[PDB]
């Protein structure tokens, strides 16, 4: 069977749809973008990934949103984790968060067909879109809230949009934030984030 | 006293552009067009009359981007019941709009900055 | 089960039969089947009714099966999702009568030449309609009527040449409209309504920038942040705002939104 | 606590009135409605947002899109940009009256939770808030 065993003692076995949103602006060097992807693979490594447990998704964003992994893709964890590591560096002048959320609100979560499971959009931010693009930012985070989608922003660097990070965290309880200084601090904090994410999801009614 | 394609008035150099873009892009442009320039800034009626001429090339009814931007967030709000708050919690809570002049009758219109329009640039050397 | 794989989780019973080169519906399928995967099989023919013994079937997947005819008789009351993509249907099966709960209809990449009046007549809850990669040239006026709660519409990659002026009429929840890569030359006056299309794909079309393309010129200047570009990539599906993508005389040349309109009133 | 016909939340009396008036006429209406009466004030981050939200949404029931709230632009000008993009201070302005959006109401979409500024002249229903009588 596709199967594949758990790599670590921490193997999140819950009902959850986690969307990885990767900041794709030149605010991160080609080299740091790696550290980041590694973080996502790292995170993935610690989740029981299958349509009937933890469902991953991977979108890298600058002007538009690029999805290398869809929630419904039935593929082997090793594979999804492979695609994960191959997300092409973009480094755009501007990477819009309002956009990736719009994309996340209207595209990734337009249908909440797996209601029994928690929905989380991990928003890894390392830049700050121009104020002329945030006109609908709150509409989205609230809309995503209407859909029971928790938003957990992770700011990386002196360039991260702290204003938006703090608002998201204020929009709802569950919406916690992780402000960091550099892509390095990520694997150092991996466990806290993932333990926080996993614990925000329900257990299987059986087991 | 103004480079070609442009014009002159009261010691200023105005110029109309039929290029389409949102307020922020119009300003940007206007600046890059000639050091020390921004979007037209109507300081007097008779001034709004001359810019009215550099127009002619656009449909009647249309408007052009001008010196004023984000005119609702720059505001100071208040609750009829006195309830105080912290402006920080109010993130872009008002509509993001800019002002545009309509030559036809030179009446200003506060509309969404996002929209793409033409604009006039001015500056003084 | 001797043929298909079953798995119970939450309110759903998922049974996989895909990639099994089945020619007919396997026998003795779990009675409480919630979703059915008959994807990637041989089923050159299938009969809806043959599923009635399954009252709890919300999602049936027949995608990729060389389907030339769909048996629309009998009746499934809890089915909302139907995937008939990647098959060889010559005409759109009238699901109005047997499929009521149906919310998402997918028959993209089939060989549809046109669509009948009352095509969707009977499809009330429907919210997503995908008709990409078919041969359609023009659509039936007042088509999406029975489908007023419609959210996504993909008429992408087809052969459309005209668009029913009042096509998006009465739609108050349309967030995604896909019309990229076709043979359209102009939009009908007031074709977008006073709606608010978050996403609209119009690239890959031969627009004719004359005097009728101004209603579309304005709109393009009024919603430049709603003009998106669709693009696949073996391992990357993207959507990017780019009003400059829409342009009379495709390729990369003169954006419609820039069309001067000289010589026009 | 609260007078018949009003819902209460946090030691306060709230009420949605299906009577379309301009932002101005609504505040006065609220004022004369109860001692300390005013258009509802919403603490940006609190169950109150939701409260006033359900309070309307589950009753305004209509074709209406807005509900007047107590917040309003307090500046006297028509627009709040004191200077032009060139620094020159704004003196001679010529704004089209019905374009000045200086009053705030609750948007229908999403559940009457998000705020928006409109042309105060606009006749929309509203929500009053007042302390327990």
């Amino acid at each position: 069977d596709i199967s594949e065993p758990p790599l670590h003692d921490f193997y999140c076995s819950r009902l959850l749809d986690l969307v990885f949103l990767l900041d794709g602006s030149s605010r991160l060097s080609e080299a740091e973008f790696e550290v980041l992807k590694a973080f996502v693979v790292d995170m993935m490594e610690r989740l029981r990934i299958s349509q009937k447990w933890v469902r991953v998704a991977v979108v890298e964003y600058h002007d538009g949103s690029h999805a290398y992994i869809g929630l419904k893709d039935r593929k082997r964890p090793s594979e999804l984790r492979r695609i994960a590591s191959q997300v092409k560096y973009a480094g755009s002048q501007v990477a819009s968060t309002s956009e990736v959320l719009k994309y996340t609100l209207f595209q990734i979560f337009s249908k909440i067909d797996r209601p029994e499971a928690s929905r989380i959009a991990l928003l890894l931010m390392a830049s700050q879109e121009p104020q002329r693009m945030s006109r609908n930012f709150v509409r989205y985070v609230q809309g995503l809230k209407k859909k029971k989608v928790i938003v957990i922003p992770v700011g990386i660097g002196p360039h991260a949009n702290l204003k938006q990070i703090r608002l998201i965290e204020k929009q709802a309880p569950e919406n916690k934030a992780f402000v960091l200084s550099s892509v390095d601090e990520l694997e150092q904090q991996r466990d806290e984030i993932v333990s926080y994410l996993c614990d925000l999801a329900p257990e299987a009614p059986p087991p | 006293d103004c480079p070609p394609d442009w014009s002159s008035y009261e010691g200023h150099c105005y110029r109309f552009f039929k290029e389409w873009m949102h307020w922020d892009d119009a300003e940007e442009f206007c600046t890059e067009q000639q050091t020390g320039a921004h979007l037209v800034s109507f300081q007097s009626k008779e001034e709004a009359d001359f810019v009215r001429s550099l127009t002619s090339e656009m449909l009647k009814g249309d408007v052009v981007w001008i010196g004023l931007s984000d005119v609702w967030n720059k505001c100071r709000f208040e609750w009829t019941d006195g309830m105080e708050f912290d402006y920080d919690d109010y993130y872009l809570i008002a509509e993001y709009e800019c002002v545009a002049s309509k030559p036809t009758n030179n009446k200003w219109w506060i509309i969404p900055c996002t929209r793409f329009k033409n604009f006039v640039c001015e500056f003084q050397a | 089960h001797p043929i298909c794989e079953v798995s119970k989780v939450a309110s759903h019973l998922e049974v996989n039969c895909d990639k099994r080169q089945l020619t007919a519906l396997p026998p003795d399928l779990p009675k409480d089947t919630t979703i059915l995967h008959l994807s990637e099989n041989l089923l050159y023919t299938f009969s809806l009714a043959t599923l009635m013994p399954y009252t709890r079937l919300t999602q049936l997947n027949l995608d990729r099966c060389e389907l030339t005819k769909l048996q629309v008789d009998g009746t499934l009351p809890v089915l909302g999702t139907l995937d008939l993509s990647h098959n060889q249907l010559q005409s759109l099966p009238l699901l109005g009568q047997t499929l009521p709960a149906l919310t998402v209809l997918d028959v993209s990449f089939n060989r549809l030449t046109s669509l009948p009046l009352g095509a969707l007549r009977g499809l009330g809850e429907l919210q997503e309609l995908y008709l990409k990669g078919n041969e359609l040239k023009t659509l039936p006026p007042g088509l999406l009527t029975p489908t007023p709660k419609l959210e996504k519409l993909s008429l992408a990659n087809n052969q459309l040449t005209e668009l029913p002026a009042g096509l998006l009429n009465g739609l108050e929840n349309l967030d995604t409209l896909l019309l990229q890569e076709n043979s359209l030359y102009t939009i009908p006056k007031g074709f977008f309504g006073s709606h608010l299309l978050p996403f609209a794909f119009l690239h890959g079309n031969p627009w004719l920038c004359n005097c009728e393309i101004l209603y579309f010129r304005r709109w393009l200047q009024d919603n430049a942040e709603n003009v998106y570009v669709w693009k696949q990539g073996v391992d990357v599906k993207a959507m990017t705002s780019n009003v400059a993508s829409v342009q009379c005389d495709n390729s990369d040349k003169f954006p419609v939104y820039k069309y001067p309109g000289k010589g026009c009133p | 606590d609260c007078p018949s016909g009003w819902s209460s939340y946090e030691g306060n009396c709230y009420k949605f009135f299906q009577q379309k008036m301009n932002w101005a006429d609504a505040e006065r209406f609220c004022s004369e409605q109860a001692k300390g009466g005013h258009l509802v004030s919403i603490k940006i981050y609190s169950k109150e947002k939701d409260f006033v939200g359900d309070l309307v949404t589950k009753n305004i029931q209509s074709s209406d899109l807005y509900a007047w709230i107590g917040l309003r632009v307090e500046n006297k000008e028509k627009q709040c940009s004191s200077e032009w993009s060139d620094g020159s201070s704004v003196s001679y302005e010529n704004v089209v009256e019905r374009t000045v959006k200086k009053c705030f109401a609750l948007e229908k979409d999403l559940g009457f939770v998000l705020w928006i500024n409109l042309y105060c002249a606009q006749k929309n229903p509203f929500v009053c808030k007042s302390p327990p009588p």
